């Protein structure tokens, strides 16, 4: 590897209308959640051969 | 008989390491390199019943080589089986129960040798001592069968003890060739059939016991410039044993090879014992048997009354014209005696009545 | 490739008894004492290519030995391989 670089976008929000958005965003009921999409535990159990 | 053994998943670890090796302990399995396991042992066994094909196998240190039945086949302008050796081995060598076959089939008799069939061999040991070639099968060769050469000696180190037994040659063009200064080593009981020669003698001293050569033209070769002689060449040649041996049927018969065999320096016309080398004396001829076989004594070391060639208790048996006959040449009439002999009728050129005891056969000139 | 069996401790019991007899077949190893196999068995292998010593081997009951290219040395005033027998021997 010679160069790795790191890419985000900023949308361009109104600033007033951002003062809104983060003020909600703050708030603990508010708390972004997530879920993985597999969802499973991997166990890989060894099986001889024959 | 299930194996209802519990088991706990793998923690996401790097595995240690397992290895699978000396998977054989001795042996050599087919189509595996065979330099790489007669360098690391000493005995090497082979497959039982297997299917090989080898070529031009490099032997540098003396193994031992238990065939177990199998088959070693090949296809190639190269030898099998190159055996170099050095003066220093204590060890020996042992070929055993292998059956080496040829790149032919019903092989070619009628193609003249020359200089591309010279290396269509499957034994060619250089100089390596106390070899033994035991119990093995050798068919369909264009040139030699085995070729014992033997580079330059001194310090009357004769020792080179060889054994060539219990072999079964067919349809091979010379069976057992040796070059020069291969000395004092014994070949016995080898089946000859269908053969053009037997034996391509440019070395001296061996001993022949007990060999039968059916259906071949020639049994005995010794002339000057002959193929297959090797560094050290014609040198204090022709001075064997030869006792108790068949050659039935080499002129009348069953058999199949021309008369001409195309040396390299001449073309000659073979016979059952073919003799031309005035410097070399002549072997011990007893106990053999020949149906229609012939005999063609045409120069030795007569010179100072050095030399003279008695056949003695042997067969000789050839009725129809000239077949089996006994050649001389007239400058060695004198020389040439038959003391103790068993015959038909059988056509002698220029021997003397009274040298042949008892008196039997048809004695010519062949001016 | 790992074995990953679970186990049981040991429950300081005296161990029930665990043999490994048997383990030449009929062959006979270097340094070991020959006049206790030729004994037992008719037909004795040796190692291929090994490097035996011997000395003063008696032998009474007629076995064979495939030697398979060994190398028997020896050192001393005795003979190798001394060979008894009787008159009923099949």
């Amino acid at each position: 590897y010679t160069q790795i670089n790191l890419y985000v976008s900023f949308f361009p929000m109104n600033y007033d209308t951002q003062s809104e958005l983060e003020l909600m965003l703050r708030n603990a009921t508010n708390d972004q959640n997530f879920s993985d999409y597999l969802g499973a535990v991997n166990n890989l159990y060894q099986i001889p051969a024959g | 008989v299930e194996e209802l053994y519990v088991i706990n998943p793998i923690n996401q670890w790097p595995a240690p390491g397992s290895f699978s090796s000396q998977k054989p302990p001795g042996t050599l399995l087919p189509g595996e390199d065979p330099e790489a396991v007669f360098k690391q042992y000493h005995v090497v066994y082979l497959v039982p019943g297997a299917q090989y094909h080898w070529k031009n196998i490099l032997i540098e240190k003396p193994v031992w080589i238990y065939g177990n039945g199998a088959t070693v086949r090949t296809s190639g302008t190269g030898p099998i089986l190159r055996i170099v050796g050095n003066r220093t081995e204590k060890r020996d060598v042992r070929i055993q129960d292998i059956s080496f076959f040829g790149e032919d089939c019903t092989p070619n008799r009628m193609e003249p040798m020359s200089e591309k069939l010279v290396y269509q061999m499957a034994i060619w040991v250089t100089d390596m001592k106390r070899v033994t070639i035991k119990g093995c099968n050798f068919t369909n060769f264009a040139g030699a069968a085995v070729f014992f050469e033997e580079t330059a000696y001194n310090g009357f180190f004769w020792s080179m003890q060889h054994l060539i037994t219990e072999c079964r040659f067919t349809g091979c063009r010379i069976g057992i060739a040796n070059g020069g200064r291969s000395e004092y080593s014994t070949a016995s009981f080898n089946n000859f059939f269908d053969c053009q020669i037997c034996f391509n003698v440019v070395g001296g001293n061996w001993n022949r016991c007990g060999n039968i050569a059916a259906n071949c033209r020639c049994v005995y070769l010794h002339t000057t410039n002959m193929w297959y002689e090797g560094a050290g060449g014609n040198f204090n040649a022709a001075h064997g044993s030869f006792t108790g041996n068949t050659m039935n049927h080499c002129d009348y018969g069953g058999n199949l090879w021309p008369t001409a065999f195309q040396l390299p320096d001449r073309e000659i016309q073979l016979a059952g014992f073919y003799f031309d080398n005035a410097r070399a004396r002549c072997p011990t001829w007893t106990g053999n048997t020949q149906y229609y076989g012939d005999m063609k004594i045409l120069n030795f070391n007569q010179a100072n009354d050095a030399a003279i060639f008695v056949i003695d208790g042997c067969a000789l048996y050839g009725q129809p014209g000239d077949t089996g006959s006994i050649e001389t040449t007239a400058a060695l009439t004198d020389k040439v005696f038959i003391q103790g002999c068993q015959g038909n009728k059988v056509t002698l050129f220029n021997i003397k009545a009274a040298n042949v005891v008892p008196a039997i056969g048809t004695i010519k000139q062949k001016p």
